[PDB]
Parts: structure tokens; C-alpha cells; sequence
């Protein structure tokens, strides 16, 4: 009556894990922190197939792609910096004062004049040098200064010709493998999605390395999605995307310059040095407006999980490191840490600019890693920026005696969530091709 | 609901040529396979010939082989049937029918389940 | 083999600070979190609330809002915790639990309690 | 090359069986390189052992084969209507996938390899 | 947050037979709720995590099953070296524990 | 191995395609250790994306494969003599490689496809 | 997958003729990530080389492949029961591999290469 | 007889720092399986 019959090309696949390579256009420049070793050209064409008839199951919380972006975001940057100038010779006892120049109030002991002898070319001189470093940067040897890494890790100086500036990188699957994508626009990652396609490559995804808000990343396209492995978890970080972004204006308004110290044979120190007039506080605008309403969405969309009268309350961080404590971030090429105490401070009942001070960084450990820092070279002139906050993460205040509030704190640190952020709506599937069925025919 | 309608069944001298048509109505005609079967007239049926589904396989009555020609166009919903160097044995009523053989993803439909009026053709 | 040691047991007085601590060993420090439940005399288990070892990030019940801290040192692999304006409710039993890989699991079954500490609050 | 990749995924198995050279056309194609490199040797050796499994039974060079292997009832006692016309080829291998091994062991046991050495003896006569 | 209650608040019985303790929570928690095993003078000891999984080295006599709102936790056999407060637990909470007895 | 590899490369191409074993035997077989390794690799996986090519057509295990697909006058309208007899493979890929795609995508839109679906049903009678 | 590989390696010719499929699915599947790769790729491309040569005669896709090139006696001259019953595959190996390369050039010489141009010739009638 | 690269298996269990497996070798294999050559033998040579 039926036969066996083997079917090649059969669309059916599996839920695997893969490495996927990465696509990037790749334009300009005649010194990129990624694609200069590890991805490849883009494609002219990119081709999206959308599944009809296709429900299809995603978990953004066990996706191997952000384990694999975060492995190789750090790779990347281990290997941009691996051929630049290493900093030993600068750990040495470095005799500070405060600044003569001057210094607005809020300013005062932030920066300090340090005098140090270091190496020459010649390694029988040495010359007497003196640099402007951060207080962030710098521990006093006793109750004489010293860098703050100098007790544990060495320093390499980041070359100053690569930039830190994102370009979008897409995550390409290889042969047998495909990308669905989520094309539902309600989804909070987990669970079936109706609305599935193909895709060649994810998106262009910037690899913004980022605390407490996601900038320059997607923007959800009807509502805010409020997103977590564990809603009633307050140990699981809640993803908040944004509808509309917050555009965040950022600056150091320290017109600055750039001495370069010859330490080596041909190793070069580009040290601060001198500031040319005032010296003012570096900080971030945000539209006091423009902030309410998306607090305001931001809790409207809290209280469907939380309850419809329940009081949702945003205080700033418990504690932690400064880079969890403050929106630590990077742009122009100088690692700002900002006081976001000013973003969530309110207390929303069931019924003109915001300015967050900011603390540079030379001394950067950027993922925790034991006996390797790096040293950020001053950027000559005055650095401003402009981003958009597209979204938050945010943990609720657990053990909660009262019983009617909601306190939601600023959080991060592990990037594997900023770029859960980017890779919800993906999932990399194996295609299996052999397929066999019930058929009158029979071979002869 | 289904309707098979032929058309072109008329006199022809022998030694001549037919083109026989029948137009399918009420169902999926792309779906199904179809056949000519003719009965002379104080004789019983004879089936002629058979076409698949999708009008790539042909089969014909030995009698017929070289000189008849089934074919169909399913985005009409017509199948054909060019008769060639006609005999005197051709004297029949014409059937279209709905069956005859399926596909491999498909039960087997080894009969004529719907048929058609008729056309007379005389030589 | 997984071991977590804790300090000793102290005495403290109304209006003084006590600084426990907690050495964990055999896995990787910052994978998993290090959560504080503190036991008072024959009565149940309290969560005091959790430190993320990775970098710092620390989450406390809203009862001791403003006079716990909790703090951690990589290097030697120990999660501190301070108390401050103590009472004499404080009295109690201070454990530091280690759930199991907070990576794919939650961050609150714990497998590995470690020894008590008993703070003991009196004028 | 990529379009109608998997468009058909959700349409039946018997429409689905029209669109097998899309998706048999897209299974060819510093320590970046190396996992590059290692992606696409893990590509060309399982289209390789699939092509294999193909070709131990009958059915090389062909992306659609039969076989003389009966259907056991034990496996689906579905009617090909509803297999080939209201069912897709995900939903029948989650159906089938217990029963795969079984299927394939009985692809490669009996029918190939017998057929095979009967072809060798009908080649005498 | 989520409310616990744990029953029964105290239980005495022989050994050989089963115990079932149960947990109730406050909404709908999935299956993330643990049970605990306390001696005196001891740190509690996970036996049951995600309310169907047994920890490694526990004997197979503690059992736990639930789901939703409702969770138990089943001691088959009392045997002498188990007399001590069992506890569960859905995150930050505890339930006010039971204590078997002999 | 090597030797007579394209000897006839200007031959006809009636006297070419005697010799058509000897240029199919020879397309198959640190920093510069990835190099080779990636040469090998690409030339592994090239070899195969010519044999899907054959093999999605009638053409599998054959160095001269027939179809079914008509010789259009529109590719190339010269009589067999001056093809086979006064022309060589060169000229004639330089005068034919603005159709190829056409003929490839004709080669396996419906006279394979259609073939072994018909053949499906051929095995049913 | 493993199980009874080369298992009939000390049984007759005849007998070990019944088990090609379990030697046959065992050839498929930093510095040392390097050498694994190294080796699964001569692993793939020598499993290429063997399936070119057995499509360059007849053989493709089949374990067992009758030809037209007739027995020498200066190869061997031994009765079919010498060799199916009374020796194994490692014996005729080491006996017959001096003349190998006389039979793989026999192989491809005239019957694979005439029979495939006859029979363009013969699908012209 | 021939030569070529043997890649390592090792089951690796422990730790939460190996000379050996750690870049170079790869999980073991839970069925360790052995199939005995009958009517074969072999010239073996453990100083080549
Ligand atoms: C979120 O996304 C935002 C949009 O991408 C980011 O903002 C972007 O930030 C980057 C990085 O700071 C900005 O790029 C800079 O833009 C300037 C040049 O662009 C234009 O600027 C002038 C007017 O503003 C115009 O006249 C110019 O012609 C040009 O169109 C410069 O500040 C800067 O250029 C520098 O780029 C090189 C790499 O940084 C640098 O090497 C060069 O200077 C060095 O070398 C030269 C030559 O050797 C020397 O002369 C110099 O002294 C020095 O040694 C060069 O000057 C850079 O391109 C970008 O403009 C900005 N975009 C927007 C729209 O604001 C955010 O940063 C993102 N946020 C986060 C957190 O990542
Ligand atoms: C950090 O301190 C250094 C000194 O360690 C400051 O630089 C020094 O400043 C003095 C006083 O301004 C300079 O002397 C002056 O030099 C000019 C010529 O440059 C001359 O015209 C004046 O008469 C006077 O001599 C000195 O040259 C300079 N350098 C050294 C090595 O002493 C530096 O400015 C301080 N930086 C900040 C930001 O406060
Ligand atoms: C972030 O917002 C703050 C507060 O509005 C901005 O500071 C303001 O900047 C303007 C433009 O530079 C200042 O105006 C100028 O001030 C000085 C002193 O009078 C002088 O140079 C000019 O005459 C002019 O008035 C303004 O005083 C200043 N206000 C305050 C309260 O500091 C800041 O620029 C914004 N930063 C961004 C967008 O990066
Ligand atoms: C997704 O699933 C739906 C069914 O839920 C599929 O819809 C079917 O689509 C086909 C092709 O377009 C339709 O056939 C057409 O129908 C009408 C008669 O109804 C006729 O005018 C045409 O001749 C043609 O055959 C079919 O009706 C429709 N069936 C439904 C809605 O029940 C759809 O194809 C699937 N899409 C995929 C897999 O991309
Ligand atoms: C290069 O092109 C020349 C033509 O320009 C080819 O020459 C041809 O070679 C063949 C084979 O040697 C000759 O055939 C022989 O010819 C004579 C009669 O002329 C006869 O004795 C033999 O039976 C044999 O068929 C042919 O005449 C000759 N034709 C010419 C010069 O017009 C040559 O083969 C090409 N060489 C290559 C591709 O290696
Ligand atoms: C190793 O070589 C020996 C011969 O030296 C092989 O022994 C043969 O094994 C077969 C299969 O078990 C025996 O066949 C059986 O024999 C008896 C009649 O004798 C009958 O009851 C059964 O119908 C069956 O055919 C055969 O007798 C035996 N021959 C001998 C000892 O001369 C053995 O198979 C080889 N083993 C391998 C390659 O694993
Ligand atoms: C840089 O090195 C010089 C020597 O080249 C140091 O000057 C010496 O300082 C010590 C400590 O105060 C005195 O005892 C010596 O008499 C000084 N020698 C000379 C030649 O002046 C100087 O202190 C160093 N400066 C730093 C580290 O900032
Ligand atoms: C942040 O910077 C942007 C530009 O990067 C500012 O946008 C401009 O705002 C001014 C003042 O209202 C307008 O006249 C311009 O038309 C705006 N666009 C541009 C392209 O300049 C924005 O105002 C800044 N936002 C703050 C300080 O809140
Ligand atoms: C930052 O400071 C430098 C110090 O030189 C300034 O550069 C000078 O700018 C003036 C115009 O104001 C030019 O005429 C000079 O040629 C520049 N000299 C240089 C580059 O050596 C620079 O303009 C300052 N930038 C600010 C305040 O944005
Ligand atoms: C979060 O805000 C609180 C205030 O609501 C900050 O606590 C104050 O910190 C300042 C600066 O050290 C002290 O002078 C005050 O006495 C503190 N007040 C209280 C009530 O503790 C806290 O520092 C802020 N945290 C962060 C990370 O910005
Ligand atoms: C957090 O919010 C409080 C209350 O809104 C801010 O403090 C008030 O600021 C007004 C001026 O806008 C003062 O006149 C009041 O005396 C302050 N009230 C209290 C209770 O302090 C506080 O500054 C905010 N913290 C920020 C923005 O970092
Ligand atoms: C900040 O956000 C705005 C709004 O999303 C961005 O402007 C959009 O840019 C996209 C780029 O594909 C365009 O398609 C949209 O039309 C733009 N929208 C508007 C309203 O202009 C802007 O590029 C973002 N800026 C940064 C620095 O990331
Ligand atoms: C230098 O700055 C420090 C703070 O870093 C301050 O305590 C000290 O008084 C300052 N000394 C001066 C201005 O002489
Ligand atoms: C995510 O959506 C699914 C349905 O698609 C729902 O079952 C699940 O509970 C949602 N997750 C959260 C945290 O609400
Ligand atoms: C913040 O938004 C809420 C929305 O209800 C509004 O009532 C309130 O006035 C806003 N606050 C400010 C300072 O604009
Ligand atoms: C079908 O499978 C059953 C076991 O499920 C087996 O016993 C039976 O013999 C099989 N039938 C055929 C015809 O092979
Ligand atoms: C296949 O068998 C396993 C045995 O554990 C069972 O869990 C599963 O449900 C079965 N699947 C089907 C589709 O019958
Ligand atoms: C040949 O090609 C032309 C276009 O160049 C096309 O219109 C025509 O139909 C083709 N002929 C055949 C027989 O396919
Ligand atoms: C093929 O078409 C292109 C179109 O640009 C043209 O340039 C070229 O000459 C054509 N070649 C032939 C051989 O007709
Ligand atoms: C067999 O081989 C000999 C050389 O050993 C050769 O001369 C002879 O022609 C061959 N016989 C056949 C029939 O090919
Ligand atoms: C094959 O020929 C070589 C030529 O040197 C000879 O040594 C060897 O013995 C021959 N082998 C056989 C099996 O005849």
C-alpha cells in the first residue's frame, strides 16, 4: 500500500549551536577595535524570507548568540590591543599637587599635577616629566602618588589611531544553518512567535559597551517592552526598550591637549599635560520633557506585571563599582562615568534639562579581567556627543515590606544583556534536509 | 457540482483529423487525473486514453497509439484530444472523465469518477 | 570540592558596626551571586539581601535600606557584608548562600550555605 | 541562491515537496579564521554524510527516492490526504523522529544491500 | 511580593510513615520554589530545587512535586537521621517551616 | 596524474571532450599552515558545489549527461560542425557565458524536477 | 556506527562482501585545532578522491559495481572459490596491488569512457 | 601501515588548570567500544 520515500531538501530544522561569522560593510579609513581580524565584507543584497504558516519558539534568555557576540567583543578587544605600547615604565612614585589653573568648585581635586621621572630612548637617562591624571587614576602610596593598577594588573597604553567608535556588525550563519528572526512586534522574547522570517544576517547591531541605558541600539516599534527571564525574580535584570528614544547630549568641555613622551626605543606616553582656559565639570543633558513621558510609558507598561495600582518608584543605584553605579559609557574616545541620580529619582502614583555630572577615566578595566588594564590616551580639543537612550535595565528592590510599591534601580555591568537587547528577536536553527514519508510509489 | 462539457464531436471522412475539447467546471482541475473513454454505439465502453495531473504522462490504447494525442491546460481547464488519420473503428461517443490514476501523495483513484456528456464522432 | 567559609562569631554593642564576611572557594566567584540570609534565635530564615561578585551590584531588603552594605574582593575570592546602626534584634545567625550558576538558573537556590556566623547585639 | 530559503517551511509537505532545490542548494556555502575555516568544514562533511546515507541506499543524486521499504502502520497511520495536504514536513518529523533510526537501519539493512547483490547475480544470466 | 504559607506549622510523627508538607504561594510562581532541610545548631541543606529535581547526595526518599500556587514536599520513610525543620522557599521568601517530630 | 592536463585546451571541442578525465582527476588534490588548509578547503567545497550543480540535474556520476532541455537558437545559432569540429572550449564558453545561468536554471526548472516527479508517479501504474 | 568495523576483516572475500557499509560509514567523521582540522580535512578530501574514482567508471553511488573490463589471468588465476571462499580482501590486496593501477586504467580507459560516448550516440536513434 | 595526527580524548570531569587537556585534547567517549579481528594477525612494531 505505502512506501518509504527519502526526500532531500526537506524544510525542516532543529534548535543548535554554531559559530556565525560576522558581515560588516566595512567602509572608510586609509584602526577598528573589531572588524580588522575577525569578520568580513557585507553583503550588497540582504534577503529576508518570511515564513508563512511558521510558529516558531525563541528564548532570547538561552540564545548562544550573545554568548558568542560577548566572547568575541572581548577577543576583539584583547587583540586591538595587543599591538600597542606597553606602560610598565609608569609605574613609579609620582610626586602630585593639586591643579594652579582654574578649577570651578564642583572641580576641585579632580584632576592633579604629577611629576615623575621616566625612561628615555636612552636607557641610561632619564628625563623628569609631568602629567595631568585623574583622581579616579590615582591611589596615594601611604596615609607620593601612584596609578591605581600598579598593585595588581599592568597597563597598556590603547593605540591612538584605532578608534572606539561602534559600526554595526552583522552575525551571519554558515552553510546548514539559518537566522529566523521574530518579526512580532508585541514579543517579549520568550515563548511562540507567529510572525517568523529568514534572514541571511542579524542587523546592523553596534557593539555600544555601556551601564544603566542602551544607546544607540533598536527602538521597539509599537510599545515599551518591558523584558526579564523572571518578572517576579529581583535577582534578573529587566530589560526596558524604548518606543521613542531620549536623545543625551554629552560633553568635557576641557579644552585639552595631547605631550607625547618618548618612554622607549620607539614607544610613545601621550600624556594630558595642560589645559587651555576654564576648567568645567565633563556632564550629559537629557530633556527633563522628554524623560517624563518615557518614565511615565516606562510605568504604564511595569504596572501590567506589577499591578494597576501599585506605586512604581525609581531611585538610583544600591552600590557597587563606578561602573555599575554611574551610565558608564564611551564616545569621542574617553571613558565617562556618569552620576545618573537626577534619571530615576521619583515615585509614580496609580492616578528645561535634566544635567547628570560626569567623571572621566584613563585607567579602565574594561571587563575584570586579572593583570591587564589599559590606559586611554587623552583626545586633543573638546569631545562632545550626541546618542540616543533607546532603552534601560533596571532591578526591582526585593524583600519589599510594603506591599503596595515597586522600587526599580538602575543596573548592568555584564554586557551579555546589552546585547540581549539587540539579539532578542533571533535564533540560529540547523537545518535538517533528509526526510523520509509514505508514498503509493515503490522502487522497481 | 462538477460539470464536464466536450465539445467538437461532428462528422469527419475518413482518413481525416478531430480535435475533441472538454471543459471542466466545479472542482480543482489541476487536482485530477482524466481519461477519454469512447462506446460506439450498439457497443459498450472502451477506454481511449489517460492523462495525468499535471499533463506530462500520456497513455494510450494500443488501437489509438500513434494517432491520438491527450493533452489539457489546467490554467484553462480544458483537455484536449487530437485524433489524427481516422479509421472507421473511431465511429464512438467520446467521454471525458475525472480519474484514472493519481499521484504518488495521493490514494489511488484506478477509476472514472465523474463523467462528462458525450461527443458523437462519426467516420 | 566547593567550600565556604565564614568569620567567627562576634559581639557587638547598640550603635556599633559589624563587618562579616564569607570565603568561598572551588568555583568561579563571579558566576555566582552571594546572597545573606540572617537567622535570629529559634525563629525562621530572613533574607538580608545579595551581592553580584561580577562587579558589585547589590540588591537589599527594604527593611535595612540605609545601614547594610554589602561588598565583595575578587582577588581572595570573599563577599563582606557590613551592619550598621545595630540593635538588639540584630542578634542573630548571618549566613552567606551561594546559589548554583546564576547564568542559566535562578539566583536563589542555594546549594552551598557555608557556616553560620552569630552576631550577638548586647549593652 | 537565498530566495524561497525555507518559504515553503510552513506550507504542506506535498507543496513543499516542489521547493527541494532551494533548500539543498544552501547546504554548500588569526583564530577568526580558524573558526571560519572550522564552520565550513563542519558544512562540507555533513552534506557529505548526508549524501552518504543517500547513497548507501539508492537513492544517490536524487533529492527525491523510492524506495522498496513498506510503511509500518507502528509509525503514522495517517492517510496520505493527511499528510501530504494538511500536514507540514516540521510537524511530521516532530511526529516521526522517534521512529527515524528504525526507518533508515531499514533503508540500508535489506532492501539496497539485497537489491544490490541481486542486481550482482541478475547481471550472470 | 509573594506570600508563603506552609502547613502544617507543626508535625509529630512515627517513623516508617510518609510525610507530606505543603507549600502555598501567593500567584502563579512556575516551578521555582525550593525546600530546604534544617538541624539544629546546622545551616539549612537544599534537598528539592526547582520542586521536582533532587540534589545530588540526598537519598531518594525526599521527593517534592507542585506547581503553580500549590507545591509538596514528601518524606517517603522518617527515617532517625531526617528529624529537623524543613523549610521552602520562592525568591527572598521563606516559609515559616515545619518541624517533624518523633 | 598531471600529465595531458588541458593538452587539449585548444582542440576542439568534439576532440576536447575525449579528454574530459583528465582536467576531472586534477580538481581535486603557522599562518601559511591555515593558507594551504584554506586552499584545500575551498577547492574541497568548490568540487562539490559543481557536483550538487550535476547532480540537482540527470547528470550525477557523469562526465556527459543528456536532458531534455531544447537548444534555443537565441544562445548561439551555429550547426554542429562549426561547434564540435572548428571551435574550442574557450571561444565557446566566451561566446555562451551570457546565457549559462539561463540554461542552468532551464536544466533544473523543469526537466529534472519535473522528470523525477513524473517518475514518482511513474513507479505507481 | 563503530560496531563490527573491519569486523570481517579475517573473514573470506565472499563473506566480508556483506558488510561494506560499516567500513564505509567509518570514513566520514590553537596548534592542535590546526591538526584536527588538518586531519578531518584529508579525511574529506580522500573520500572525495575515492568517490571521483568510482564515478569516473560506473560505480557512482554503489558499494558493489560490475564492469565490462574482463579478468587477466596475469593478474591472478585463481578459480572464484579461491578467492570469495578460501582467501580475504587483505590476501588479494597484497596479492593483486601490483596490478591496481593496470585495472584503475583499464577501468577508465575504454568501458566508463566508450559506454558513456555510446550511449550519447545511442540516445540519438 | 601509515602515519598521521591521533587527535586525544579525555573525560576532563573536575575543577571550577591541566598541563595537558585543556587546548589541545577533547571529551571522552561514554561507549568505549572494541571489536576483536578474528582469523586476523597482524605485524605490530613498537620501535617504529
Ligand atoms: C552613538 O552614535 C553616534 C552617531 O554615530 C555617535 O556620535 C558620533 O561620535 C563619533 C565619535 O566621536 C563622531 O565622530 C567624530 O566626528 C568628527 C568628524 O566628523 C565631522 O566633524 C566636523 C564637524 O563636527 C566636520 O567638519 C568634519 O569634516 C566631519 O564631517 C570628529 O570629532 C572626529 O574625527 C576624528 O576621527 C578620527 C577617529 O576618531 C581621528 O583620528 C581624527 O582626529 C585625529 O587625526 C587627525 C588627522 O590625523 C588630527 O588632525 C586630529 O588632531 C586627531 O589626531 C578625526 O578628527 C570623529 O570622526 C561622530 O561625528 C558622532 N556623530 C554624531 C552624529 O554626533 C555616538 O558617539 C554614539 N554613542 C556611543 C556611546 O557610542
Ligand atoms: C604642573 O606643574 C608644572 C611644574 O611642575 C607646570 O609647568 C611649569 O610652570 C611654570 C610656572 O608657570 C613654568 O615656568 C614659566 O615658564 C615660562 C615659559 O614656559 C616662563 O615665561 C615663566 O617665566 C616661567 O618660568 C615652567 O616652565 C613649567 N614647567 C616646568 C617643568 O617647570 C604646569 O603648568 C602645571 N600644570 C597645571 C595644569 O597646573
Ligand atoms: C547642558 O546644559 C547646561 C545647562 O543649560 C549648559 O550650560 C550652559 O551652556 C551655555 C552655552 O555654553 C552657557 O552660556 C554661556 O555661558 C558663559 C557664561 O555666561 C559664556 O561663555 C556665554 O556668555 C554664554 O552665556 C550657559 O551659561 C550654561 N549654563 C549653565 C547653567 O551652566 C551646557 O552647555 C549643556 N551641555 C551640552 C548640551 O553639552
Ligand atoms: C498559509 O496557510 C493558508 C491556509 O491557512 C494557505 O492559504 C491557501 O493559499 C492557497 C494559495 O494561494 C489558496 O489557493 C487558492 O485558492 C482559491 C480558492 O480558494 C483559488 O482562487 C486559487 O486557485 C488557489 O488555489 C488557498 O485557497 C488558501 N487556502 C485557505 C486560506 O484555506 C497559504 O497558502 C499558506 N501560505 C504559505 C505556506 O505561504
Ligand atoms: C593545432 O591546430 C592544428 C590546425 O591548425 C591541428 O592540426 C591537425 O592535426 C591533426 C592531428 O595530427 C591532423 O590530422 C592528421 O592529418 C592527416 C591528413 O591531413 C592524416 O595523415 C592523419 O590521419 C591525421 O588525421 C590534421 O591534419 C591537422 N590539421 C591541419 C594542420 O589543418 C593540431 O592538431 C592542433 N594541435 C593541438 C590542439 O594540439
Ligand atoms: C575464523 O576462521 C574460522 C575457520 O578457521 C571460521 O570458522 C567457521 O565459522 C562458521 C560460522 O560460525 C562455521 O559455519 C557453521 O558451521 C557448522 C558446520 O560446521 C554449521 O552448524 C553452521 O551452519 C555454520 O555454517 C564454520 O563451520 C566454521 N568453519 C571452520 C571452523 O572450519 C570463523 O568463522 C572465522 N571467524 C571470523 C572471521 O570471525
Ligand atoms: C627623580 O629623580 C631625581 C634624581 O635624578 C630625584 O632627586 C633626588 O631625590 C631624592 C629624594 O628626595 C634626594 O635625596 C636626592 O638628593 C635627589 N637627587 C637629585 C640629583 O636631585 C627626584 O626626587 C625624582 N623625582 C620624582 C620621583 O618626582
Ligand atoms: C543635543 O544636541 C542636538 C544636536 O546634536 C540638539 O538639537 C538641536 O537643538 C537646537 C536647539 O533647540 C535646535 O535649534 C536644532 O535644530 C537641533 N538640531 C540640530 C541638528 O542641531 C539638541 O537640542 C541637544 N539637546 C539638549 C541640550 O537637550
Ligand atoms: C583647543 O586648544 C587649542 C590650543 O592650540 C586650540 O587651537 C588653536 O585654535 C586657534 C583658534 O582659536 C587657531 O588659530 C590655532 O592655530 C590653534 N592652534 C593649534 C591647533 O595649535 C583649539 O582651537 C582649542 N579648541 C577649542 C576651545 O574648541
Ligand atoms: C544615591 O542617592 C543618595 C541620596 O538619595 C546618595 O546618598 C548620599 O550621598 C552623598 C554623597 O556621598 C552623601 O553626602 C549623602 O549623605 C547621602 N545620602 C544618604 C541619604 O545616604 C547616594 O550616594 C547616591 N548613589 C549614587 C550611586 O549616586
Ligand atoms: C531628588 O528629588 C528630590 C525631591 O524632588 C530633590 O530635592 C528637592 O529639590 C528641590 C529643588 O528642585 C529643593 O528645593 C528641595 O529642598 C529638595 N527636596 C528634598 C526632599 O531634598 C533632589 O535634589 C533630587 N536629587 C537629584 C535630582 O539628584
Ligand atoms: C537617534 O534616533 C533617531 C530616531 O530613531 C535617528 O534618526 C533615524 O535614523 C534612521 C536611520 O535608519 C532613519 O531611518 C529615521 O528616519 C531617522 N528618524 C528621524 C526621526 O530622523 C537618529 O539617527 C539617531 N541618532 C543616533 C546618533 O543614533
Ligand atoms: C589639594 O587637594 C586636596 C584634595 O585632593 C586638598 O585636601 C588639599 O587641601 C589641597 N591643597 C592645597 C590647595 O594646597
Ligand atoms: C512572554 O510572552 C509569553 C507569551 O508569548 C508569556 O507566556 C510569558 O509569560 C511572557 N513573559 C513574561 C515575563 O511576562
Ligand atoms: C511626569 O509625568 C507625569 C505623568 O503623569 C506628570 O503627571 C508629571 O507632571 C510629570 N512631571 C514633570 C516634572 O514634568
Ligand atoms: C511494524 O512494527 C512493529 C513494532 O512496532 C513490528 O513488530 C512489526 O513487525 C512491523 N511490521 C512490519 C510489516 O514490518
Ligand atoms: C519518543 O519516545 C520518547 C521516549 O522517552 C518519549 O518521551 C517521546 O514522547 C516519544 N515521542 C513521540 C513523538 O512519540
Ligand atoms: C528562446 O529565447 C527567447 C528569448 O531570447 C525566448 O523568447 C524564446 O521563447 C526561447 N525559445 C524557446 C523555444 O524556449
Ligand atoms: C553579454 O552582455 C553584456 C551586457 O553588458 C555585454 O556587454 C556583452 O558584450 C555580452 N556578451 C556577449 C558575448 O554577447
Ligand atoms: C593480459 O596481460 C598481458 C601482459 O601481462 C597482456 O599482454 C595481455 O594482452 C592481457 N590480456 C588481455 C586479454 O587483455
Ligand atoms: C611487485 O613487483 C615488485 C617489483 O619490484 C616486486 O618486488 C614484488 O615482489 C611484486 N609483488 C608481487 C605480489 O608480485
Amino acid at each position: 500500500n505505502l512506501w518509504v520515500t527519502v526526500y532531500y531538501g526537506v524544510p525542516v530544522w532543529k534548535d543548535a549551536e554554531t559559530t556565525l561569522f560576522c558581515a560588516s560593510d566595512a567602509k572608510a579609513y586609509e584602526h577598528n577595535v573589531w572588524a580588522t581580524h575577525a569578520c568580513v565584507p557585507t553583503d550588497p543584497n540582504p534577503q529576508e524570507i518570511h515564513l508563512e504558516n511558521v510558529t516558531e519558539e525563541f528564548n532570547m534568555w538561552k540564545n548562544n548568540m550573545v554568548e558568542q557576540m560577548h566572547t568575541d567583543i572581548i577577543s576583539l578587544w584583547d587583540q586591538s590591543l595587543k599591538p600597542c605600547v606597553k606602560l610598565t615604565p609608569l609605574c613609579v612614585t609620582l610626586q602630585c599637587t593639586n591643579v594652579t589653573n582654574n578649577i570651578t568648585d564642583d572641580m576641585r581635586g579632580e584632576l592633579k599635577n604629577c611629576s615623575f621621572n621616566m625612561t628615555t630612548e636612552l636607557r641610561d637617562k632619564r628625563q623628569k616629566v609631568h602629567a595631568l591624571f585623574y583622581k579616579l587614576d590615582i591611589v596615594p602610596i601611604n596615609e607620593s602618588y601612584r596609578l591605581i593598577n600598579c598593585n595588581t594588573a599592568a597597563i597598556t597604553q590603547a593605540c591612538p589611531k584605532v578608534s572606539f567608535e561602534p559600526i554595526p556588525i552583522h552575525y551571519c550563519a554558515p552553510a546548514g544553518f539559518a537566522i529566523l528572526k521574530c518579526k512580532d512586534k508585541k514579543f517579549n522574547g520568550t515563548g511562540p512567535c507567529p510572525s517568523v522570517s529568514t534572514v541571511q544576517c542579524t542587523h546592523g547591531i553596534k557593539p555600544v559597551v555601556s551601564t544603566q541605558l542602551l544607546l544607540n541600539g533598536s527602538l521597539a516599534e509599537e510599545e515599551v517592552m518591558i523584558r526579564s527571564k523572571d518578572i517576579r525574580n529581583n535577582a534578573k535584570n529587566i530589560l526596558v526598550q524604548f518606543n521613542t528614544p531620549v536623545q543625551i547630549n554629552c560633553t568635557r568641555p576641557n579644552n585639552n591637549t595631547r605631550k607625547s613622551i618618548r618612554i622607549g626605543p620607539g614607544q610613545w606616553f601621550y600624556a594630558t599635560g595642560d589645559i587651555i582656559g576654564d576648567i568645567r565639570q565633563a556632564h550629559c543633558n537629557v530633556s527633563k520633557a522628554t524623560w517624563n513621558e518615557t518614565l511615565g510609558k516606562v510605568v504604564k507598561q511595569l504596572r501590567k506585571h506589577f499591578g494597576n495600582n501599585t506605586i512604581i518608584r525609581f531611585a538610583n543605584s544600591s552600590g557597587g563599582d563606578l561602573e555599575v553605579t554611574t551610565h558608564s559609557f564611551n564616545c569621542g574616545g574617553e571613558f565617562f562615568y556618569c552620576d545618573t541620580s537626577g534619571l530615576f529619582n521619583s515615585t509614580w502614583i496609580s492616578n528645561d534639562s535634566i544635567t547628570l555630572p560626569c567623571r572621566i577615566k584613563q585607567i579602565i578595566n574594561m571587563w575584570q579581567r586579572i593583570g591587564q588594564a589599559m590606559y586611554a590616551p587623552p583626545i586633543q580639543g573638546v569631545i562632545r556627543c550626541v546618542s540616543n537612550i533607546t532603552g534601560l535595565i533596571l532591578t526591582r528592590d526585593g524583600g519589599s515590606t510594603d506591599s503596595t510599591t515597586e522600587t526599580f534601580r538602575p543596573s548592568g555591568g555584564d554586557m551579555r544583556d546589552n546585547w540581549r537587547s539587540e539579539l532578542y528577536k533571533y535564533k540560529v536553527v540547523k537545518i535538517e534536509p533528509l526526510g523520509v514519508a509514505p508514498t503509493r510509489c515503490k522502487r522497481r | 457540482e462538477v460539470q464536464l462539457v466536450e465539445t467538437g464531436g461532428g462528422l469527419v471522412q475518413p482518413g481525416g483529423s478531430l480535435k475533441l475539447s472538454c471543459r471542466a467546471s466545479g472542482y480543482t482541475f489541476s487536482s485530477f487525473a482524466m481519461s477519454w473513454v469512447r462506446q460506439a454505439p450498439g457497443k459498450g465502453l472502451e477506454w481511449v486514453s489517460l492523462i495525468n495531473d499535471r499533463g506530462g504522462l500520456t497513455f494510450y490504447v494500443d488501437s489509438v497509439k500513434g494517432r491520438f494525442t491527450i493533452s489539457r491546460d489546467n490554467s484553462k481547464n480544458t483537455l484536449s484530444l487530437q485524433m489524427h488519420s481516422l479509421r472507421d473503428g473511431d465511429t464512438a461517443v467520446y467521454y471525458c472523465a475525472t480519474g484514472g490514476m493519481s499521484s504518488a501523495l495521493q490514494s489511488s483513484k484506478y477509476y472514472f469518477d465523474f463523467w462528462g456528456q458525450g461527443a458523437l464522432v462519426t467516420v | 570540592q566547593v567550600q565556604v567559609v565564614q568569620s567567627g562569631a562576634e559581639v557587638k554593642k547598640p550603635g556599633a558596626s559589624v563587618k562579616v564576611s564569607c570565603k568561598a572557594s572551588g568555583y568561579t566567584f563571579t558566576d555566582h551571586y552571594i546572597h545573606w540570609v540572617r537567622q535570629a534565635p529559634g525563629q525562621g530564615l530572613e533574607w538580608m539581601g545579595w551581592i553580584n561578585p561580577y562587579r558589585g551590584g547589590t540588591n537589599y531588603a527594604q527593611k535595612f535600606q540605609g545601614r547594610v552594605t554589602m561588598t565583595r574582593d575578587t582577588s581572595i575570592n570573599t563577599a563582606y557584608m557590613e551592619l550598621s546602626r545595630l540593635r538588639f534584634d540584630d542578634t542573630a545567625v548571618y549566613y552567606c548562600a551561594r546559589p548554583k550558576d546564576c547564568s542559566g538558573g535562578s539566583c536563589y537556590d542555594f546549594d552551598y550555605w557555608g557556616q553560620g556566623t552569630l552576631v550577638t547585639v548586647s549593652s | 541562491v537565498f530566495l524561497g530559503f525555507l518559504g515553503a517551511a510552513g506550507s504542506t509537505m506535498g507543496a513543499a515537496s516542489m521547493t527541494l532545490t532551494v533548500q539543498a542548494r544552501n547546504l554548500l556555502s588569526t583564530v577568526w579564521g580558524i573558526k571560519q575555516l572550522q564552520a565550513r568544514v563542519l558544512a562540507v562533511e555533513r552534506y557529505l554524510r548526508d549524501q552518504q546515507l543517500l547513497g548507501i541506499w539508492g537513492c544517490s543524486g536524487k533529492l527525491i527516492c523510492c524506495t522498496n521499504v513498506p510503511w509500518n502502520s507502528s509509525w503514522s497511520n495517517r492517510n496520505l490526504s493527511e499528510i501530504w495536504d494538511n500536514m507540514t514536513w516540521l510537524q511530521w518529523d516532530k511526529e516521526i523522529s522517534n521512529y527515524t533510526q528504525i526507518i533508515y537501519g531499514l533503508l540500508e539493512e535489506s532492501q539496497n544491500q539485497q537489491e544490490k547483490n541481486e542486481q550482482d547475480l541478475l547481471a550472470l544470466d | 511580593n509573594i506570600q508563603m504559607t506552609q502547613s502544617p506549622s507543626s508535625l509529630s510523627a512515627s517513623v516508617g510513615d510518609r510525610v507530606t508538607i505543603t507549600c502555598q504561594a501567593s500567584q502563579d510562581i512556575s516551578n521555582y520554589l525550593n525546600w530546604y532541610q534544617q538541624k539544629p545548631g546546622k545551616a539549612p541543606k537544599l534537598l528539592i530545587y526547582d520542586a521536582s529535581n533532587l540534589e545530588t547526595g540526598v537519598p531518594s526518599r525526599f521527593s517534592g512535586s507542585g506547581s503553580g500556587t500549590h507545591f509538596t514536599f514528601t518524606i517517603s520513610r522518617l527515617q532517625p537521621e531526617d528529624i529537623a525543620t524543613y523549610y521552602c522557599q520562592v525568591y527572598e521568601t521563606f516559609g515559616q517551616g515545619t518541624k517533624v517530630e518523633i
